[PDB]
């Protein structure tokens, strides 16, 4: 008859809201997670110039916000009809890197290693960063300095360390020297021996309590991620989707996207619900992120996030990992393999170079700019007329499409942990451990 | 006698009968506040930002305007004038729509330098959030009304220094724009030359070089350097601004000689086009 | 026990402020020490307690960030405005030349990859939105302003000493930028 | 017709060429017989006075008496 709301969900970015409806017997029947906030992004972009959305799209979120400035780059660069050069593709790929080293590093030290040290059960005032520099200070400072390693990639590149300018509409504004690459380079020992011990960490905590930390918030669907050739990559590639029992189903060319993917819209939240088309609603949902990406993903480009990814595919069947909690281990995988593309990155002549802009005189009128978000997939679509001036802006951002897992697993702890009523604040944390696990950017998802 | 002598904040300051205080302090190093006011244009009289006072007398006189006059002290900081030019600055930010975030010009904007310097942190007024048009019709000049001082300092320069009379000033009042020929958008003028004179003269950011967006700022070059332009035989004097090897900005020194600095289409867009063959 | 009771929130942010708060990485460790952080996006608090230093970021687009800029107004003394979206309106600003149903129709129904042959629009359990998106100094009572897109990390620290130490500041002029 | 006000407003433009000066009285005649400034009359003043169009609609808008627009 009555309701439990755990609003606002903490440790998440953005406005979240987990309501639960326990019935007379006083047993769950139905959840709820419920995004709260919007702002427009799709609606009050038109009417301005093209070349200037790689900066208002960086206002999508600040814990993202070069993902959004690359995607834009790459619409305004097919609006441009442009193929960049070499060099300011591996700047692009460089500062992506960098996100992603930066957003995983926060998203496991910051958001989400207190429930992963201190168990579900700990006390509130202690489950923080605070609490942790206070009882574990040397992994914290470890996890600061992983952010730092990130942040300061991107602010050398980009000017900033939040909402960076790096990418025009044709190719990349600056080049690395060889004093900054150098400096780079030798503060990458040290993070990879971060990434290992947090590697270590995860390990030991989900061999520890192994099998019902299996089926927390576990449900089989299909998987989507980016690849090349049969490599996991984060920058290009194609989109593919996996089966949940690992057969390929529509791998196909980032800019087909509205032939294979469709937003359903359900009135309890301003977050919608992709799914792969032909399948429907709800049963062309997937999932995305590291978890949806090393299980699409046939294999690795570097050598220590190979040794490490071939024992994540020794976990579960036909190489796809469905355990909602190993989300963790495999975004440290990311971070991992993040650090090793950077190693390769700065050992190419290219990375110091000058030729990094294609400028042209030509406006199509559509523009799709799709990469590799550490939390998902990105699509940005943008249509312009013969002016330059936008007409229309389509955006699907990562934990959108992870909307739809993230209820289904809400709503089986929910029937799994709560008994009846006087629920302590050991169900709760569970119930926002769920979500923690896909650590959504829920201001990139109600863009 | 054609050699007066003020004091403006203590300073003894030089000139000559016939210029105003603004050009009596410009003219020695002392600075004044000034947003309407360009070099190799006539007075106009607009922002009321170059206010400036007298011992003795209360009132408040335009620095850009007033002529200099031997024996007078001149005051341009004090309690009261910081307080009027905030206000005015806070006034212009709460009427208009700006949005220093993605502002092209949002690090070489006179108006966001003004503001900074007066520390204005909130602006006190209710945020009219009124609906201006943003023109980008012409593919190579933007105009965002939402910027707007109106200093007049665009329809000054496509007037007396181009000739291509294509702006204007609309309806009076708080409704006051910049208009094309007969209100029609930039595109459909053909009294247009494609000069580029309204983007070097306007201090906003509302007429724009869009080619060019983000990287013209001239607060983030690498060098500047002066030359002449190769094209033409009239030869104008350039300002080249440098940026990781890149010529993003071509800006015409000699506001002083009849040219007035406005440089031709291909002066100030084929240059910059050029380095990034 | 000499403890601060610093507690920050988001309003309509985009988490680029608290991102900036926490890029103060070994000025956080050394922070920490000197303030316990109470209700906060990064910590477990459901609830606002009585503080010393309130904290807000992003403007006022829905029904509850009033409600919580309240709140954070009545249970603190010295309130701290972060980022142009707080101080200025921001970036949510650009939705106020359309009115909220045009933004909600055209952002839920119009855009392309959308499929909904009813016509829903996000209206239930979630709160509505303002008609006019405006800074939260429209709803509460700033003490200090810090303006940017988002603030630096310095002009952060700078005002958590200024107001640790006891004295209201003002972000000096070297040092403000909009963005 | 829009061919008719051309030679209309030339017989009104006609006593004021190479006169330095009468430009808002020819607008007020060209209110009185039309009640409002059309765009082609406007033009033809502009033609007809070689007076830029940024002048002449400048100061059609900003007198209240005058419209740009056919009034009710
Ligand atoms: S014109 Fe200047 S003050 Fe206005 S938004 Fe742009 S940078 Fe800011
Ligand atoms: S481009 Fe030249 S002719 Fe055209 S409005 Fe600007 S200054 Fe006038
Ligand atoms: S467009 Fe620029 S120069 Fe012209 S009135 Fe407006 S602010 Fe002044
Ligand atoms: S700017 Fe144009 S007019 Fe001046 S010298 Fe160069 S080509 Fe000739
Ligand atoms: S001012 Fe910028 S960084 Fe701060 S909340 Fe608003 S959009 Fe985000
Ligand atoms: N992660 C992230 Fe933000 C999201 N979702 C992007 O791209
Ligand atoms: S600058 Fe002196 S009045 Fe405009
Ligand atoms: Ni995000």
């Amino acid at each position: 008859v009555f309701k439990l709301e755990i609003n606002p969900v903490t440790r998440i970015e953005g406005h979240g809201k987990i309501t639960v409806m326990l019935d007379e017997s006083g047993h769950v029947r139905e959840t709820r997670f419920h995004v709260t906030q919007y702002r427009g992004f799709e609606v009050f972009t038109h009417g301005r110039d093209f070349r200037e959305m790689p900066v208002i799209t960086p206002r999508i979120c600040g814990i993202c916000p070069v993902s959004h400035h690359l995607a834009s780059a790459k619409a305004c660069d097919e609006i441009l009809g442009v193929t960049i050069t070499p060099a300011a593709h591996k700047l692009r790929e460089l500062m992506h890197m960098g996100q992603i080293v930066q957003s995983h590093a926060l998203s496991f030290f910051h958001l989400s290693s207190p429930d992963i040290l201190w168990g579900f059960d700990a006390p509130v005032k202690i489950r923080n960063v605070a609490g942790l520099v206070d009882r574990y200070p040397e992994l914290a400072k470890k996890g600061i300095m992983l952010r730092k390693f990130g942040q300061e990639i991107i602010k050398t590149l980009g000017g900033k360390k939040i909402h960076p300018w790096h990418s025009i509409p044709g190719g990349v504004n600056r080049s690395l020297t060889p004093q900054e690459r150098d400096a780079i380079a030798a503060q990458l020992p040290e993070m990879k021996s971060i990434a290992m011990e947090a590697i270590k960490l995860i390990k030991d905590y989900l061999q520890e309590g192994g099998e019902e930390l299996k089926e927390f918030a576990t449900l089989d669907t299909a998987y989507m991620g980016l690849v090349r050739d049969g490599y996991l990559e984060l920058y290009d590639g194609e989109v593919r989707i996996k089966a949940p029992r690992g057969r390929i189903l529509d791998q196909f060319d980032p800019k087909d996207y509205l032939d294979h993917i469709g937003e359903h819209v359900e009135p309890w939240s301003y977050l919608k619900f992709p799914f792969y088309k032909a399948l429907g609603f709800p049963h062309g949902s997937y999932r995305v992120g590291p978890l949806a990406r090393l299980n699409a993903a046939d294999a690795v480009s570097t050598p220590e996030a190979s040794k490490e990814f071939a024992l994540y595919k020794e976990m579960g069947e036909d190489g796809i990992v469905p355990y909602t909690l190993y989300y963790h281990y495999a975004r440290l995988i990311e971070a991992l393999y993040g650090l090793e593309r950077i190693e390769q990155l700065l050992a190419d002549p290219d990375i110091t170079s000058s030729d990094l802009r294609v400028t042209s005189k030509e406006i199509n009128p559509e523009g799709i700019g799709v990469i590799e978000a550490p939390r998902g997939t990105l699509i940005h679509h943008y249509q312009v007329n013969e002016s330059g001036v936008i007409t229309k802006v389509n955006l699907i951002v990562a934990t959108g499409h992870n909307n739809f897992a993230m209820n289904k697993g809400v709503e089986m702890v929910a029937k799994k942990y709560i008994t009846g009523t006087n629920v302590p604040e050991g169900v709760f944390n569970r119930l926002e451990h769920v979500i923690r696990a896909y650590d959504p950017c829920l201001s990139c998802s109600t863009h | 006698m054609k050699e007066i002598t003020l004091t403006i904040d203590g300073k003894v300051c030089k000139g000559v009968q016939g210029d105003t205080i603004l050009d009596v302090a410009n003219k020695n190093d002392v600075y004044i506040p000034t947003l309407c006011y360009q070099k190799g244009l006539t007075p106009i009289g607009a922002c009321r930002m170059c206010v400036v006072q007298l011992e003795g007398n209360p009132k408040m006189l335009p620095s850009c305007t007033t002529p200099a006059q031997d024996g007078m002290v001149v005051v341009t900081k004090n309690e009261k004038l910081k307080d009027y030019r905030r206000q005015i600055l806070e006034l212009l930010f709460a009427g208009r729509n700006h949005f220093c975030m993605y502002c092209s010009q949002s690090g070489d904007c006179e108006l966001q330098r003004l503001a900074i310097e007066h520390e204005m942190d909130s602006v006190r007024f209710p945020y009219l959030y009124e609906d201006f048009e943003v023109d980008a019709t012409d593919p190579n000049l933007m105009m965002d009304h939402n910027r707007c001082v109106l200093c007049q300092r665009c329809i000054r320069t496509c007037s007396e220094i181009v000739g291509a009379h294509t702006l204007d000033l609309e309806r009076r009042g708080w409704q006051a724009k910049v208009i094309a020929d007969l209100g029609k958008r930039l595109r459909e003028s053909d009294t247009c030359v494609n000069c580029g004179a309204c983007a070097q003269s306007c201090p906003t950011g509302t007429i724009t070089i869009r080619e060019f967006a983000y990287r013209g700022r001239r607060s983030e070059c690498d060098a500047v350097v002066e030359s002449v332009c190769p094209l033409c035989a009239v030869g104008c004097k350039i300002k080249t601004y440098v940026r990781t090897g890149s010529i993003v900005r071509v800006e015409g020194t000699g506001v002083e000689e009849p040219d007035g600095g406005q440089l031709c289409h291909m002066g100030r867009w084929w240059l910059p086009e050029s380095t990034e063959r | 026990m000499a403890k601060a009771k610093v507690a920050t929130f988001w309003l309509e942010a985009c988490a680029g402020c608290h991102m900036s708060f926490l890029d103060l990485d070994e000025r956080l460790i050394d922070l920490f020490q000197n303030v316990e952080i109470l209700f906060s996006p990064i910590v477990d608090a459901k609830d606002i307690p009585n503080i010393d230093v309130g904290v807000l970021s992003g403007g006022l687009g829905n029904v509850e960030e009033v409600e919580l800029a309240k709140k954070m107004r009545e249970r603190c003394k010295y309130l701290v405005a972060w980022g142009d979206c707080a101080v200025f309106g921001g970036i949510n600003c650009m939705r106020n030349f359309i009115p909220k149903d045009v933004v909600l129709r055209e952002g839920y129904i119009e855009t392309a990859s959308t499929v909904n042959p009813q016509g829903i629009v996000p209206s239930e359990d979630i709160p509505e939105l303002l008609p006019r998106a405006l800074p939260i100094d429209y709803e509460v009572k700033v003490d200090v302003y810090v303006p940017g897109c988002p603030p630096d990390a310095d002009t952060i620290y700078y005002v958590f000493k200024e107001l640790l130490a006891g004295r209201v500041p003002k972000v000096p002029s070297e040092m403000m930028r909009y963005d | 017709s829009t061919v008719d006000v051309v030679e209309k407003v030339k017989e009104i433009v006609a006593p004021w060429k190479g006169k330095q000066g009468g430009l808002i009285p020819i607008l007020q005649e060209v209110q009185r017989e039309l009640g409002y400034l059309p765009e082609e009359a406007l033009l033809t003043i502009s033609r007809e006075l070689k007076m830029p169009k940024a002048e002449v609609y400048g100061v059609a808008t900003f007198y209240a008496q005058f419209h740009l627009k056919p009034r009710g």
